RNA sequence: ACCCGGUGAAAUUGAACUGGCCGUGAAGAUGCGGCCUACCCGUGGCAGGACGAAAAGACCCCGUGGAGCUUUACUGCAGCC
RNA sequence: GGAUGACCCCAGGCGGUAGGGGAGCGUUCCCGAUGCCGAUGAAGGCCGACCCGCGAGGGCGGCUGGAGGUAAGGGAAGUGC
RNA sequence: GCUGGGGCUAGGAGUGAAAAGCUAACCGAGCCCGGAGAUAGCUGGUUCUCCCCGAAAUGACUUUAGGGUCAGCCUCAGGCG
RNA sequence: CUGUUGGGAAGCAGCGCCAGAGAGGGUGAAAGCCCCGUAGGCGAAAGGUGGGGGGAUAGGUGAGGGUACCCGAGUACCCCGUGGUUCGUGGAGCCAUGGGGGAAUCUGGGCGGACCACCGCCUAAGGCUAAGUACUCCGGGUGACCGAUAGCGCACCAGUACCGUGAGGGAAAGGUGAAAAGAACCCCGGGAGGGGAGUGAAAUAGAGCCUGAAACCGUGGGCUUACAAGCAGUCACGGCCCCGCAGGGGUUGUGGCGUGCCUAUUGAAGCAUGAGCCGGCGACUCACGGUCGUGGGCGAGCUUAAGCCGUUGAGGCGGAGGCGUAGGGAAACCGAGUCCGAACAGGGCGCAAGCGGCCGCAAAGUCCGCGGCCGUGGACCCGAAACCGGGC
RNA sequence: GGGGGGAACCUGGGGAACUGAAACAUCUCAGUACCCAGAGGAGAGGAAAGAGAAAUCGACUCCCUGAGUAGCGGCGAGCGA
């Protein structure tokens, strides 16, 4: 049968133009009242996957 | 395909179009003497084009002979045989292939 | 050119591995799957794509960002399509939105909007919007752009 | 609903192969189901039998081997050669066998 | 039980041309080393060895294996209110 | 070298389990086959101290057998204990 | 009390002067057929030939610890040189 | 048709003919022309079918106005408990209904994802309806389907013998030859059996019957063996035996060397696993989907699906749709940029894309074939203890 | 007129567990296996109180596509118009 795509995986992951995986920082979600505001902003950045666990987890959506 | 199968076969001469069969009214001997008047006793395979069902069943039968309708041509057929005979409506539905 | 001349060109068709035959083959016994462990079963080995031994997989730690949608559907509305002025080149005289989806250009069903990465040819053309600086290259270039609906 | 024979007791006919390939004579019997049948003196094969009333001291006894029906030949009582039937129609109509050489009947 | 005539099983069995000592070796050797001893084949008897046979240890650990039981473990259900 | 792997000269590498890559042998079936071998003997079986291949093999000969077998080149697998 | 003949109660159920006993020669939950090729991170077993390279038994995390994911190490195809 | 070889022609030979039929199968071996057929045509008194054609009948068919009589009741609808849906209480509508409350009859009512407004769509609480679809007990057709450990459990008198109280389980077992010509009669024998004889092409085709392997048992022959120590072999020399004419083959006296195979392991000859021996079955696949590689086709493009037509081992059609040509951003939205930001800082993710004089050459991409892998299925094969269901 | 039978195929009324989630309870297996009723050569459905954004289509059934899209989901495993 068809392939499923992953859909926790493609409600937390991009795939780019030119195949990078990406993702939110993690480490903002609470906790937060101490956290530096550097620690703060840069963890909104987007940020790229190291290959290996990205490319884990492009085999999981195929249709994109 | 089918434009190569043919494309070979005329390249090596052993193509011939036909314009309509002489004495031949659906009744193998006839088309048999036919045959003879044409260049070919079957000591050679044919591969036979033609929508007629009455030349086509005079040459039936026949070992040396395979028969085809002209909107069945195809290229195993072509290869598989020594000499192609066509004829000249097949070879504008065939004609009307390769566009 | 006949049948026992036909004949796959070289390696089109290549033999297959052949595990399970005997020593020198190369693969027999354990059939290439080396020693025991689960990997070695009839059955796998459980998804190698997200499975971190049991562990919080490396997937399942990063957040979700943004709206996933709810019940019922998603809001149906008009969506848009990018065809350039490059592209247009390889035409001359009108150009219109079916025109343009036939020439395996424009993806039916999106209402196509003109964008300008290229050289503005003089020609009339008729897009749902226009890039901002498609307009420019375009008009100046003396050709009509059609805003149409 | 019968075996297409193609034979009647007691056509003559020809043996037309095998150790007698050649003979000609009467069919004698028909065996459908077995589909062969039995020409005057056609296969002879000498059997063995017993001390009893009948072949009373008796030894061994001739006896006519039947054979495979296709293996035989109809002949044509009028242009004599061996042959095959056609079946022809008359008016009335009815059904006849007729040699396919000369035309005319077999019986 | 033993000898003669009659009938004739069994588990078990890698293959055998299957000795002792002291060593050695996956740490208890007919099979490796060095000695020693020893003609070939049986019958009746004995049980020290073949880590003899039998039973994929029943004890112990392991398995995110099972089942019977228990309760103030969890969560449900019947039953009762 | 020469001239598009024809074959010769030279130097060098060539223990190997898990495992990766390569090149091959054979079995069943299909196109090649309306063909071709075959009772002056098919497949199968039993010999061989001969021939070819590194090898899996393939030839060749003798006995047995008594009606089948099937090439060059390709294809497909219920393919090797 | 023992006993023949005729009957009734069965599978989370019967029957039990209580042994988890008995319920068609193995009952802490009968037998048959089915779901069904259940599931087995475990044990076995895995079949022709010849060529080239060639490991690992470490690290991190793991209801993990004889299983795995990523990294380390082998190999094949392309590229740099 | 004839000749020839052969037990036997259908082989081989000479000379011919048919083909709307050279599919297939038989006949003593290999047959277009001997047999059954094949191509092409023909056929129903009776039974059945009859969706095509013919006929007949039930059946059907106007416009404006007015009135406000009718338009499916314990129903809508609202609330509580559920179910269905992709929808697991969710913003939870819709459709279905167990319990309560309970209408209206076109200025009626249900829906358009809480609800309200608007703007719409539809007429619930009566019923029937062909075709296109599913299946295969049966009958026909066809296999890059099996050939008696295979294929159905069953080619055979098999749901049998047998096993179980029962439900239930469930086998083995095909072949003489062309033709029974199935061995008269004779001799040893109580017979079984065999020896002559007789048939046959063949009788080590003799019914315990084609072929007739291997383990296993025997008779005969050559070498060898009773002072010898062994994973049974190997190397070397010598003897005797055979084939032959400086060469082989067989056997083994002496000497040298030498720890079975598999598996599992740090490590096994191992006193760790499995195997009495032979034979025959026995384990990495298939489909759909991914991702690479690869051989080809086309290239800013590539490609059809289901189906329609055609052929019955002929291919064609069909552009619905799919991937590709533009990205960035949760999104609106913008676009060679876009996002974050007050920024026209700076960053993140993007765009710059191959060689000559339009062509070529090559390809981005896509389609098909093949090969390696991955995901879904039992997914390399045998294996539980158990769980659940209906029955006995 | 009914009653009983019939390889599957169909509708209805009921309806699991192993398994998956590498444990498990919501979830999965799955409205699956199976019991029962019924109908038939098929069966069910079927002439909109439909659909859902087109000021659009126009009974039902079945096929391809839509689309593994929208969504559902201890937002897990997976489920899926
Ligand atoms: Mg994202
Ligand atoms: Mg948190
Ligand atoms: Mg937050
Ligand atoms: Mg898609
Ligand atoms: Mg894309
Ligand atoms: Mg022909
Ligand atoms: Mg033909
Ligand atoms: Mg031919
Ligand atoms: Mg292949
Ligand atoms: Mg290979
Ligand atoms: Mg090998
Ligand atoms: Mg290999
Ligand atoms: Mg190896
Ligand atoms: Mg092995
Ligand atoms: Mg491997
Ligand atoms: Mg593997
Ligand atoms: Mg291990
Ligand atoms: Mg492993
Ligand atoms: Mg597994
Ligand atoms: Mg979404
Ligand atoms: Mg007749
Ligand atoms: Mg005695
Ligand atoms: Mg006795
Ligand atoms: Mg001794
Ligand atoms: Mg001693
Ligand atoms: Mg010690
Ligand atoms: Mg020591
Ligand atoms: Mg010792
Ligand atoms: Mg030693
Ligand atoms: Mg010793
Ligand atoms: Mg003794
Ligand atoms: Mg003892
Ligand atoms: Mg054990
Ligand atoms: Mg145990
Ligand atoms: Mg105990
Ligand atoms: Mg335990
Ligand atoms: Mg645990
Ligand atoms: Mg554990
Ligand atoms: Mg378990
Ligand atoms: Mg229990
Ligand atoms: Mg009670
Ligand atoms: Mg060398
Ligand atoms: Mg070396
Ligand atoms: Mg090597
Ligand atoms: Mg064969
Ligand atoms: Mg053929
Ligand atoms: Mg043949
Ligand atoms: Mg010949
Ligand atoms: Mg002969
Ligand atoms: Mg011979
Ligand atoms: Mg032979
Ligand atoms: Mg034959
Ligand atoms: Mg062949
Ligand atoms: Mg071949
Ligand atoms: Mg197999
Ligand atoms: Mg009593
Ligand atoms: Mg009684
Ligand atoms: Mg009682
Ligand atoms: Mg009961
Ligand atoms: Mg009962
Ligand atoms: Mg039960
Ligand atoms: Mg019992
Ligand atoms: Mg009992
Ligand atoms: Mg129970
Ligand atoms: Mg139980
Ligand atoms: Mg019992
Ligand atoms: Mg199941
Ligand atoms: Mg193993
Ligand atoms: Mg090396
Ligand atoms: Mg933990
Ligand atoms: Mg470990
Ligand atoms: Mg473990
Ligand atoms: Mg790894
Ligand atoms: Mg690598
Ligand atoms: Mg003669
Ligand atoms: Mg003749
Ligand atoms: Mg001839
Ligand atoms: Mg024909
Ligand atoms: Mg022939
Ligand atoms: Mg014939
Ligand atoms: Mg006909
Ligand atoms: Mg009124
Ligand atoms: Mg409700
Ligand atoms: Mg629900
Ligand atoms: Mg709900
Ligand atoms: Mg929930
Ligand atoms: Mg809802
Ligand atoms: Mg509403
Ligand atoms: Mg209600
Ligand atoms: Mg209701
Ligand atoms: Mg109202
Ligand atoms: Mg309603
Ligand atoms: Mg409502
Ligand atoms: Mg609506
Ligand atoms: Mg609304
Ligand atoms: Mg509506
Ligand atoms: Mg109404
Ligand atoms: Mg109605
Ligand atoms: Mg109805
Ligand atoms: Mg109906
Ligand atoms: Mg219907
Ligand atoms: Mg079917
Ligand atoms: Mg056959
Ligand atoms: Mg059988
Ligand atoms: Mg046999
Ligand atoms: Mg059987
Ligand atoms: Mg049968
Ligand atoms: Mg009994
Ligand atoms: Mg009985
Ligand atoms: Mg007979
Ligand atoms: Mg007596
Ligand atoms: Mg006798
Ligand atoms: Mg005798
Ligand atoms: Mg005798
Ligand atoms: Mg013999
Ligand atoms: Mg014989
Ligand atoms: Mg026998
Ligand atoms: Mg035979
Ligand atoms: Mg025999
Ligand atoms: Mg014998
Ligand atoms: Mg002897
Ligand atoms: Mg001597
Ligand atoms: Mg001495
Ligand atoms: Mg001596
Ligand atoms: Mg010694
Ligand atoms: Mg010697
Ligand atoms: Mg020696
Ligand atoms: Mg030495
Ligand atoms: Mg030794
Ligand atoms: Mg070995
Ligand atoms: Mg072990
Ligand atoms: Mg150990
Ligand atoms: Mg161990
Ligand atoms: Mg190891
Ligand atoms: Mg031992
Ligand atoms: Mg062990
Ligand atoms: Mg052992
Ligand atoms: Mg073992
Ligand atoms: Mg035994
Ligand atoms: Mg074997
Ligand atoms: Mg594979
Ligand atoms: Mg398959
Ligand atoms: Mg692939
Ligand atoms: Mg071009
Ligand atoms: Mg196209
Ligand atoms: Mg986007
Ligand atoms: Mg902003
Ligand atoms: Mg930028
Ligand atoms: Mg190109
Ligand atoms: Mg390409
Ligand atoms: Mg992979
Ligand atoms: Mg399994
Ligand atoms: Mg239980
Ligand atoms: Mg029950
Ligand atoms: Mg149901
Ligand atoms: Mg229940
Ligand atoms: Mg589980
Ligand atoms: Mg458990
Ligand atoms: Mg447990
Ligand atoms: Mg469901
Ligand atoms: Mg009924
Ligand atoms: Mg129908
Ligand atoms: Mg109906
Ligand atoms: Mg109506
Ligand atoms: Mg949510
Ligand atoms: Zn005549």
């Amino acid at each position: 049968p068809k392939m499923k795509t992953h859909k926790g995986a493609k409600k937390r992951v991009k795939i780019t133009a030119s195949g990078k995986v990406v993702a939110m920082k993690t480490g903002k979600r609470h906790l937060n009242w101490q956290k530096s505001g550097k620690e703060i902003r840069q963890k909104g950045r987007k940020f790229v996957l190291a290959k290996p666990e990205a490319e884990r987890i492009k085999l999981l959506l195929p249709y994109e | 395909g089918l434009a190569m199968a043919v494309a070979d076969r005329a390249r090596e001469g052993k193509l011939l179009l036909v314009e309509a069969f002489a004495g031949v009214n659906g009744k193998t001997k006839e088309f048999l003497a036919w045959a003879k008047e044409a260049g070919l006793d079957g000591s050679e395979s044919v591969l036979l084009v033609t929508g007629n069902e009455l030349v086509r069943r005079a040459a039936r039968n026949l070992p040396w002979v395979v028969t085809l309708a002209p909107e069945g041509l195809n290229v195993y057929d072509i290869v598989r045989t020594e000499r192609l005979v066509m004829d000249l409506d097949a070879w504008e539905v065939f004609q009307n292939r390769i566009g | 050119m006949k049948l026992s001349d036909l004949r796959p060109n070289p390696g089109a068709n290549k033999r297959r591995k052949r595990v399970g035959r005997g020593p020198g083959s190369g693969h027999g016994k354990t059939a290439t799957r080396g020693h025991k462990g689960q990997k070695s079963r009839s059955g796998g080995l459980k998804d190698p794509r997200r499975f971190e031994g049991g562990r919080s997989t490396t997937l399942m730690r990063l957040p979700k960002r943004g709206m996933q949608g709810q019940v019922p559907g998603e809001i149906k509305r008009p969506r848009y399509q990018g065809v350039n002025l490059k592209d247009l080149a390889r035409f001359e005289g009108e150009v219109t939105p079916e025109l343009l989806v036939r020439a395996g250009l424009l993806k039916k069903g999106y209402r196509l909007k003109i964008l300008g990465e290229g050289e503005a040819k003089p020609l009339k053309v008729v897009a749902h919007a226009f890039s901002k600086s498609a307009l420019e290259k375009l008009k100046a270039a003396g050709g009509e752009p059609v805003l149409l609906e | 609903m019968r075996v297409k024979m193609h034979v009647k007791k007691g056509d003559t006919v020809l043996v037309a192969s095998g150790k007698y390939k050649g003979r000609v004579g009467k069919v004698k019997e028909v065996l459908p189901k077995k589909y062969a049948v039995i020409v005057e003196g056609v296969n002879i094969v000498k059997k063995a039998v017993r001390v009893s009333p009948k072949y009373p001291q008796g030894g061994f006894i001739e006896k006519e081997a039947p054979l495979h029906a296709s293996k035989v030949r109809p002949i044509c009582p009028a242009c004599g050669k061996p042959t095959r039937v056609r079946k022809k129609f008359l008016e009335n109509g009815k059904k006849i066998r007729v040699c396919a050489k000369c035309g005319g009947a077999l019986d």
